RNA sequence: UUGACACUGAACAUUGAGCCUUGAUGUGUAGGAUAGGUGGGAGGCUUUGAAGUGUGGACGCCAGUCUGCAUGGAGCCGACCUUGAAAUACCACCCUUUAAUGUUUGAUGUUCUAACGUUGACCCGUAAUCCGGGUUGCGGACAGUGUCUGGUGGGUAGUUUGAC
RNA sequence: AUAGGUUAAUGAGGCGAACCGGGGGAACUGAAACAUCUAAGUACCCCGAGGAAAAGAAAUCAACCGAGAUUCCCCCAGUAGC
């Protein structure tokens, strides 16, 4: 499942607008990428499903920190 | 990204500079060997005083 | 032949680096030690385009202190080189000089105006340094 | 399918630009003057060892200035006159064009490895050619994927295709 | 050191008329054809929950005068607009 594991972003449709405003239903989906996070309190890397953004919350809050509300949410790796 | 010092490395290294690298660059490479430190708040704090003099 | 004598009077100053005028006015009575009566020869940086005659300020600057009047026009770059006085002329004697050319060119300023005035001012003493002030 | 950005890094070299200080560079007519320009206003210089001048960097509209060690040595000029201005006698701002530097990104080359890929090998979780983890080799910032975007597209879909 | 393995403890599972919140989401039809639009975020599908659920105590409106969380009802008005 294309989700986004320490935000929540997930697939949102929408839709595919033409030039003449023809309605499609199409799909976003979330930049997500499989990254080996090495954590230090651990002294371990942690292999995780993230997006790209969700990368940059991590440079931002500290791996540990965030890592505190995946095992709040048990959003287990 | 702000990253700061803790080894010599060259180019951009002279053991508490803080430098604004590439974050693939400090995320993969710099921080995961240590050879730098995550320059957060309370990081910049405790390299002034402890590490640095 | 730039020698030992301008270059100890221009460690006073740098090229690069941008001070203030208030510094510059007492810097000059430093800067000139030389055995007869000079001035100052600034050239100050116009802030519109002097090549489009309707703009171009051309006329006569008020020196209060006394001389007390001073002609100056623009060249053909957009500088203007008006004098503020002999290096003989104490400090606030300067102070009051530079500011006397200031509001009497931003009330004549011209039509078509596009932006603060001065932008870029080089002051040039007689026998002293190369300074750089706003 | 194309390019931009994201995951996406590092150095090295070459090459554009910006920028710091910078030495140079800039002949109307006049001319001791390769006076750029405005140029304040007449002394610099110096015994923290100079001009003339050999050669040379130099610039070379080839009318020339500047001048790196310099035996030489303690002086080498002026302002000023023939200029619409007065001058590398001292002269800034430093620009038009140069070149160097620290730096800054852009685009190409070459290597590296640490992201990333591995439907390569090996060990373990285990009596499982799944998966995961660990070692290691190979590739390697490509590939691949998300967002935007041009092209193509009857592969597919909704429909039109007048009245007389 | 962890991954892993064993046993104990506690909870969950499923059903259920509608109502409730959320994740998805038609076409027919209307437009006197039809593609913007309408139908309608309706039908249907899936998850979760309670007895009600949701919302909820202003980074809200108003208007230079004041009102003070949300919800439901009657007007405002088939008006202002699209």
């Amino acid at each position: 499942s294309r989700v986004c594991q320490v935000t929540g972003k997930r697939p949102v449709t929408g839709n595919n607008r033409s030039h003449a405003l023809n309605a499609t239903k199409r799909r976003f989906l979330p930049n997500l990428h499989s990254h080996r996070f090495w954590v230090e309190s651990e002294k371990r890397f942690v292999t995780l499903r993230v997006s790209a953004k969700g990368m940059r919350v991590i440079d931002k809050k500290g791996i540990d920190t965030v890592l505190a509300e995946l095992r709040a949410r048990g959003e287990k790796y | 990204m702000q990253v700061i010092l803790l080894d010599k490395v060259a180019n951009l290294g002279s053991l508490g500079d803080q430098v604004n690298v590439k974050a693939g660059y400090a995320r993969n490479f710099l921080v995961p060997q240590g050879k730098a430190v995550p320059a957060t708040k309370k990081n910049i704090e405790f390299f002034e005083a402890r590490r640095a003099e | 032949k730039l020698t030992k004598r301008m270059r100890v009077i221009r460690e006073k100053v740098d090229a690069t680096k941008q001070y203030d005028i208030n510094e510059a006015i007492a810097l000059l009575k430093e800067l000139a030690t030389a055995k007869f009566v000079e001035s100052v020869d600034v050239a100050v940086n116009l802030g519109i385009d002097a090549r489009k005659s309707d703009q171009n300020v051309r006329g006569a600057t008020v020196l209060p202190h006394g001389t007390g009047q001073v002609r100056y026009r623009n060249d053909k770059n957009g500088i203007i080189h008006t004098t503020i006085g002999k290096v003989d002329f104490d400090a606030d004697k300067l102070k009051e000089n530079l500011e006397a050319l200031l509001v009497a060119l931003k009330k004549a300023k011209p039509t078509q105006a596009k932006g603060v005035y001065i932008k870029k001012v080089s002051i040039s003493t007689t026998m002293g340094a190369g300074v750089a002030v706003d």
